């Protein structure tokens, strides 16, 4: 039949500012029809890394909810938004499950998150006592005990603030220039599937 | 929980904070370089100032984890690269005083202006003006004022100077628990803990030593003929059982010989492979100069440019309204960016320097995976060795001959493959004993070996003895002869040069028989040849994060320098300057007969 309400996919892709990766922003997607058709024709999303899913079969399947994770980060840490990837993302900003079903994307933004005298808006998590769970987000500001003796909130010797920043600069390289990543994760639940794509007349 | 694990986590919030302090400094650097504005000063002192707080107090941070319970070796090697003190070591007053004579010393060689008597209305400044009158004047006597007064100048302006600053340097490396700054200065080539790979300070002198005694035969020949062909040039004041006259080898120091070309051809009738008016008839921009040193560079297999790299790097002068300095520069700016500063004249010298630049930028580019405090040379040779042996592959004719700018009937017959050995000997042959001499007169100087009443006295000694060269009249201590030379007036390392141009040949070699080079050492090109690009990739890949001895072993399959391949190099004219010293008499006495 005729189809009409779009899935707020321009709120996530198009938006002007996006969270840091520790603090990633997470968007649920419910009661919508969802065209990936439109992710797939644009030319600047460059990577388009899905996994366990056929980008080709995703307008067909339907699914109950579609999790948008959007946050920044720098260009040799993409790779690292995948399942059995390790790194400083991967261990301690964001991890993804082995068994995920969904898609990466991850564009070029060094155009919108880049300032010359550098932009510090954006953090990524350097120290964790453990490494993270698949989807779970740690906002802590807690100081980071890296020696013996206790911290007490006071980051001298051997206590380090867990929080860098990206200081992302225009005339970084391809591997340093900020990439805005959002990963589309889908899944299915005993509730009617209600995120599927048009049906042709 | 362990030291180790505490020294991995603090080398990861240095290693983050520093890549981001350095960019704010290099970024400075290079907006005062290419454009000399007092703005861009003030930003320059600013960032320099903050990274070298930065890196104080990161290293008294970083001087609290002990290294001798520390089993990994790049932890290990960071953590000492961090740890160095430098001149932090002295009490403030010393440190404070160090820093006066090093920048007094800077300015008495920049500003030292030494001109005619009784014509002081202006005068001539070295770097304009002498440079040129030594290159280019035939004169005896002109050459003769000219160097005896700018080292009389320089040398009672500059004696005491040094007299306090070898001592202050002594200082400083005693208590950094060197032996002398001379020993301090061996410790980059030091490498401890590697079982097999161990390179110790002492064993370098005579490294040097075993590498120059073979050197000695062929320099022996070159100079002989140099002294045959300067006595075309100079009929009576040169003896041809001495040594040279000290102001007749085209350079103030003697350091190059590369400006007696023209007085020493062998086939003064044959024509040069000078490819000028080639790149001036076809209109090659320095744009495309560098667009074909990029060829070459992805013919042998390495990466490309980046685009921040066109996009940022100033490859043509700018005009007369912004000014910029016009030395050849490769720029590692930290982040993934990499410029070339280069004010491109579109000469053949020119292309040959961007492509000797653009091995600086392709060995800065392979270690950017390397942690920030190991990217850099394995020692001070193999930066400035990568370049050069991209600077050889680029002239050889047949390279030339590749990328159209020689003609493909030209003819390469064996009186200009002399004639080009003969300059390359003159400006790579005829620096290593004067390299080696400078060297050693300044590690025994920091030794106490020379007494201080005897500078002089050792060092035209060892002149005649080493270089075989002769002071025109006798100097005492009131001058300071070796400290007119911009090296060691502004505290840098002399043996770097030695050990490049041994490491040039032996890389060259090394690819020459991977790319399966069926001639001569000098006609080779390692264009096409994918192989040797890995097999030096696998070197430059490493960064400062292995010892040099297994990076030159990851190259050469040897551990220790080896002078074969550069006589190997130089071969024919070898061969050709027996050939024709057979009249002459190679070899210099120490007396003073020529003067
Ligand atoms: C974002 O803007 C581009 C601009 O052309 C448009 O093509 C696209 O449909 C918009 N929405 C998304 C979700 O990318
Ligand atoms: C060089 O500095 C001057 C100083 O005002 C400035 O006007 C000019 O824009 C600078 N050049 C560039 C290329 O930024
Ligand atoms: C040393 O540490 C680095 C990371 O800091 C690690 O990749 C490497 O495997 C370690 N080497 C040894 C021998 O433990
Ligand atoms: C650096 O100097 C300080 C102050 O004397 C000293 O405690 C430290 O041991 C020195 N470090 C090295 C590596 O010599
Ligand atoms: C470098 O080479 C790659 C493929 O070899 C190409 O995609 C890229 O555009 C090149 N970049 C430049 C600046 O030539
Ligand atoms: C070049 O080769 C020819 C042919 O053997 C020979 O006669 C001539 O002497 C050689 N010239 C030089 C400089 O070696
Ligand atoms: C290297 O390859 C390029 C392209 O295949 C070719 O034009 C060039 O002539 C080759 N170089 C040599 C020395 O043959």
């Amino acid at each position: 039949p005729n189809i009409t309400n779009l899935c707020p996919f321009d709120e996530v892709f198009n938006a002007t500012r996006f969270a840091s990766v520790y603090a990633w922003n997470r968007k649920r997607i419910s009661n919508c029809v969802a065209d990936y058709s439109v992710l797939y024709n644009l030319a600047p999303f460059f990577t388009f890394k899905c996994y366990g899913v056929s980008p080709t079969k995703l307008n067909d399947l339907c699914f109950t909810n579609v999790y948008a994770d959007s946050f920044v980060i720098r260009g040799d840490e993409v790779r690292q938004i995948a399942p059995g990837q390790t790194g400083n993302i991967a261990d301690y900003n964001y991890k993804l499950p082995d068994d995920f079903t969904g898609c990466v994307i991850a564009w070029n933004s060094n155009k919108l998150d880049s300032k010359v005298s550098g932009n510090y808006n954006y953090l990524y998590r350097l120290f964790r006592k453990s490494n993270l769970k698949p989807f779970e987000r740690d906002i802590s500001t807690e100081i980071y005990q890296a020696g013996n003796k206790p911290c007490n909130g006071v980051a001298g010797f051997n206590c380090y603030f867990p929080l860098r920043s990206y200081s992302f600069r225009p005339t970084y390289g391809v591997g340093h220039q900020p990439y805005r990543v959002v990963v589309l994760s889908f899944e299915l639940l005993h509730a009617p599937a209600t995120v599927c794509g048009p049906k042709k007349s | 929980s362990t030291i180790e694990e505490q020294a991995k986590t603090f080398l990861d919030k240095f290693n983050h904070e520093a890549e981001d302090l350095f960019y704010q400094s290099s970024l400075a650097s290079w907006n005062y370089n290419t454009n000399i504005t007092e703005e861009n000063v003030q930003n320059m002192n600013n960032a320099g100032d903050k990274w070298s707080a930065f890196l104080k107090e990161q290293s008294t941070l970083a001087q609290m984890y002990p290294l001798q319970e520390i089993q990994n070796l790049t932890v290990k090697l960071q953590l000492q690269a961090l740890q160095q003190n430098g001149s932090s070591v002295l009490s403030e007053d010393k440190s404070k005083r160090l820093n006066t004579i090093l920048n007094t010393m800077s300015t008495i060689y920049s500003t030292g202006k030494v001109c005619n008597p009784d014509n002081p209305q202006e005068c001539l400044l070295l770097e304009p003006g002498l440079n040129e009158i030594m290159a280019n004047s035939l004169d005896y006597n002109e050459r003769l004022w000219a160097w005896e007064s700018w080292r009389s100048e320089v040398g009672k302006q500059l004696r005491p100077l040094y007299e306090e600053y070898v001592v202050l340097k002594n200082e400083m490396a005693r208590a950094n628990h060197y032996e002398d700054y001379g020993d301090y200065w061996r410790g980059d080539y030091e490498v401890n803990g590697v079982d097999g790979y161990d390179y110790s300070r002492g064993q370098l002198i005579e490294d040097v030593e075993h590498t120059f005694e073979e050197i000695k035969p062929l320099y022996e020949h070159l100079h002989a003929y140099v002294r045959a062909k300067l006595m075309n040039a100079y009929p009576s004041y040169i003896s041809p059982i001495g040594c040279l006259p000290a102001h007749l080898l085209g350079d103030m120091w003697g350091r190059f010989w590369t400006n007696l070309y023209s007085l020493t051809v062998p086939f003064g009738q044959k024509p040069n492979i000078d490819v000028t008016d080639a790149m001036v008839d076809q209109a090659w921009d320095a744009q495309r100069i560098f667009k074909e040193a990029e060829k070459f560079f992805v013919s042998v297999g390495l990466p490309n440019m980046t685009q921040g790299f066109w996009e940022n790097s100033m490859l043509t002068d700018p005009g007369n309204v912004q000014k910029a300095v016009c030395h050849p520069t490769a720029w590692d700016l930290g982040k993934g960016d990499f410029r070339i500063l280069m004010c491109t004249k579109v000469t053949m010298d020119d292309f040959l320097t961007a492509h000797h630049e653009m091995g600086h930028i392709q060995y800065d580019m392979a270690y950017a995976a390397q942690p920030f405090l190991l990217r850099n040379g394995a020692n001070e040779g193999f930066h400035e060795a990568v370049g050069e042996i991209m600077s050889l592959s680029a002239a050889t004719p047949k390279h030339l001959k590749s990328i159209g700018l020689l003609s493909p009937d030209f003819q390469e017959d064996n009186e200009t493959e002399i004639n080009f050995l003969l300059k390359q000997a003159l400006t790579i042959v005829g620096t290593l004993p004067f390299t080696y001499m400078l060297e050693k007169w300044r590690w025994m100087v920091f030794k106490g070996e020379i007494p201080k009443d005897q500078w002089m006295k050792k060092w035209w000694e060892m002149k005649r003895e080493i270089v075989g060269v002769v002071e025109p009249v006798p100097h005492d201590e009131t001058y300071c002869d070796p400290a007119s030379l911009f090296h060691v007036s502004n505290d840098y390392s002399f043996i770097r040069y030695y050990t490049r141009t041994l490491y040039q040949f032996q890389f060259q070699e090394a690819l020459c028989q991977a790319a399966k080079h069926e001639g001569p050492l000098h006609k080779c090109d390692i264009s096409n040849s994918t192989e040797a690009g890995q097999k030096l990739f696998n070197m430059l890949r490493l960064g400062k994060s292995e010892p040099w001895t297994l990076a030159l072993e990851n190259v050469v399959g040897a551990k220790n320098m080896n002078v074969r391949p550069l006589l190997n190099y130089f071969e024919p004219l070898f061969t050709w300057l027996k050939d024709q010293n057979k009249n002459s008499f190679v070899g210099w006495s120490t007396d003073w007969s020529p003067y």
